[PDB]
């Protein structure tokens, strides 16, 4: 039995609303608990919508079916960090509640970076995705070989907002051993962004 | 006023035990079913155990079955945590909980301030670089399958820090490190001048120095 | 024909019938394939809470109490919570038989028996096919880890180990 948290990483600026998802497997209370930086845990919500002691009726929880959530109507410094949900003995991955200041949206400039032929003798093959410059921090990469999509190999990365940019970039490293990769001959990074009119795609040849 | 204080942060080697102490103040200890959980660094938040004071009934999470124990002491007011068998995996932040009522146990209100524990295997891995080469252009370097945190990369030695990205590290199923680092130059630039990452890394003494070639 | 490791040795009008169990589950979760169950780990309100028992003051094992009509019946306040002891209840008794010489005797083959029904009812409960587990008590005093009960105003301690070490498939 597994808790589902989504988003992974929600980021948004002080004084609006953050939502929180946990999709349960199972029946059982769920709870929420708060987590800043340094400090212990703390306990939000109980039992699907109470409040613990000494929280302000800024947090409400909220459930359909198995699907939870918790609201924070107004975000305060305090409220900013991360957020488990609760069933049983389980807990779910966490969502991190983090700052985002607002500026005009940015298209990402996209790269692809072929395997390094001395990394490819080691018998290992990475395939780097970079997207620079970009905002929000919301997008969506995919990879596809000879047109066909992979889930599980790959691995992501974001910068923290930079501060004279205030523009997020993303790194995917793409994982094979030569194998694989040889027998491929193709390859495509897929974009997709909110200041993208169509998914932008980067590819190569062997 | 519920109190939950517990030890203070360890450092051991691979392999070795780990005893680790939570007295509590507040309440009347044996009333309630006590729990550890342990925070690791970009992990779900796990379950070790229960315990119930009255008799010392106990019930350990099944991943931990053989390497874990945990007791009692009715009269101090204590309870003690016992990890066997340590693997760097096991670094964690450990915490021992009370639920905010009595006995519906899992509404965990009251957390210990927690007690951080540090294995470290002496063996580590050094950096293998790789480099990235293609208006404008984007050139970096691939930090692969080092081990442990962190490694501090540069350019130029310090001469270029104008459109270069850093990226945190990604923990691959191999359970070593691999980050990367670009820059973004002008695509001229490619012919004129030589672009050099400095790869830093302390925990193995390793300072690799990659160069990226159009 | 299994023997209870017994301290001290219990008298012959000790003898009595097994009415039920208390039974603590391990906490999951690894995968769905199989459940561990593990004897006692029941605090005083959990046993009064199960309302079975008769006069018999004892851990992990009801004595002297009340049989359940046809089936054996299992009952927690919730199934799905590992920190809830598991009541269940016989309908037919299983009688525990102490020499007085430092054993107790118990039909192997009937307490068999009744393990099958209480596994039968505990996948009725816990998903339509889980492999289930009895073994011996995690860890605490000698009255939770150990059978203890009162006979005459004396406490005796009886090792269960014996007992509950098994497996059942379906
Ligand atoms: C250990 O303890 C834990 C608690 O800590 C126990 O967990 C509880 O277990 C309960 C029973 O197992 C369980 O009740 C279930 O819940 C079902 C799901 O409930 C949610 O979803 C409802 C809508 O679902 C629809 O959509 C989803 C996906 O979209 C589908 O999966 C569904 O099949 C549906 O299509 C939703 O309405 C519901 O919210 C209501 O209930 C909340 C209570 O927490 C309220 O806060 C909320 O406002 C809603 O309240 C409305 O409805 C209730 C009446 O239900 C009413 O009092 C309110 O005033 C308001 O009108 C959740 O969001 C749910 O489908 C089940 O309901 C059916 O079965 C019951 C009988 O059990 C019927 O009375 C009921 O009418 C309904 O009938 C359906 O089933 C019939 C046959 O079963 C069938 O004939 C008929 O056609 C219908 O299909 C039932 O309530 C709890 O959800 C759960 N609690 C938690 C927190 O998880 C656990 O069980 C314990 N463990 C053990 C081993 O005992
Ligand atoms: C239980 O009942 C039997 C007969 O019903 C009796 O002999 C015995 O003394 C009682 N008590 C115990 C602890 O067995
Ligand atoms: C247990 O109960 C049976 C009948 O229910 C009875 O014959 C027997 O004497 C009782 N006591 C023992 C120790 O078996």
């Amino acid at each position: 039995i597994v808790l589902t948290q989504s988003p992974g990483t929600l980021s948004l600026s002080p004084g609006e609303t953050a939502i929180i998802s946990c999709r349960t497997s199972q029946y059982g209370s769920l709870a929420w608990y708060q987590q800043r930086p340094g400090q212990a845990p703390r306990l939000v919500i109980y039992s699907g919508s109470t409040r613990a002691a000494g929280i302000p009726d800024r947090f409400s929880g909220s459930r359909w079916g198995p699907d939870y959530n918790l609201t924070i109507s107004n975000l305060e410094s305090g409220d900013f960090g991360v957020y488990y949900c609760q069933q049983y003995e389980f807990f779910g991955q966490g969502t991190k509640v983090q700052v985002d200041i607002k500026r005009t949206v940015a298209a990402p400039s996209v790269f692809i970076f072929p395997p390094s032929d001395e990394q490819l003798k080691s018998g290992t093959a990475s395939v780097v995705c970079l997207l620079n410059n970009f905002y929000p921090r919301e997008a969506k990469v995919q990879w596809k070989v000879d047109n066909a999509l992979q889930s599980g190999n790959s691995q992501e990365s974001v910068t923290e907002q930079d501060s004279k940019d205030s523009t997020y970039s993303l790194s995917s490293t793409l994982t094979l051993s030569k194998a694989d990769y040889e027998k491929h001959k193709v390859y495509a990074c897929e974009v997709t962004h909110q200041g993208l009119r169509s998914p932008v795609t980067k590819s190569f040849n062997r | 006023q519920v109190q939950l204080v517990q030890s203070g942060g360890q450092m051991k080697k691979p392999g070795e035990s780990m005893r680790i102490s939570c007295r509590a103040s507040g309440y009347e200890f044996i009333d309630c079913t006590l729990n550890w959980i342990r925070l690791a660094p970009g992990k779900r938040p796990e379950w070790m155990g229960w315990l119930k004071p009255r008799g010392g009934a106990v019930n350990y999470a099944r991943p931990l079955q053989g390497r874990v124990t945990m007791t009692r002491d009715v009269y101090s007011d204590t309870a003690f945590l016992e990890l066997r068998s340590l693997t760097v995996d096991d670094t964690a932040v450990y915490f021992c909980t009370r639920g905010k009522n009595c006995d519906y146990n899992w509404d965990f209100e009251h957390w210990g301030r927690g007690t951080p524990v540090i294995v470290s295997s002496p063996s580590t891995k050094g950096p293998s670089v790789f480099p990235l080469a293609p208006g404008t252009a984007a050139l970096g370097c691939l930090v692969k399958d080092y081990f442990p945190e962190p490694v501090t990369v540069s350019w130029n030695s310090g001469a270029l820090t104008s459109g270069v990205h850093t990226f945190p590290a990604v923990l691959q199923s191999s359970g070593l490190y691999s980050l990367s680092s670009v820059v973004t130059v002008p695509s001229s630039s490619l012919g004129t001048q030589t672009y050099i990452c400095n790869v830093n890394h302390k925990p193995s003494n390793t300072k690799v120095d990659k160069k990226v070639e159009p | 024909t299994i023997t209870l490791p017994c301290r001290p040795a219990p008298p012959p009008h000790c003898s009595s019938n097994i009415t039920g169990l208390i039974l603590t589950r391990d906490g999951g979760n690894s995968n769905a394939e199989s459940e561990i169950f593990r004897p006692g780990g029941g605090d005083m309100r959990d046993i009064a809470r199960c309302q079975i028992a008769g006069t018999v003051v004892s851990s992990q094992l009801f004595l002297n109490g009340s049989l359940a009509e046809e089936e054996v019946v299992i009952r927690s306040v919730n199934f799905t919570d590992n920190a809830k002891s598991i009541c269940v209840q016989l309908a037919t008794s299983v009688e525990i038989a102490c020499t007085g010489a430092g054993h107790c005797a118990i039909s192997r083959a009937k307490w068999a028996n009744t393990l099958k029904q209480i596994a039968s009812k505990l996948r009725e409960q816990f998903g339509n096919a889980k492999t289930i587990i009895f073994k011996q008590s995690s860890g605490g005093d000698p009255e939770i880890v150990t059978h203890w009960f009162n006979c005459g105003g004396e406490f005796f301690y009886c090792a269960s180990t014996q007992l509950f070490a098994s497996t059942w498939f379906a």
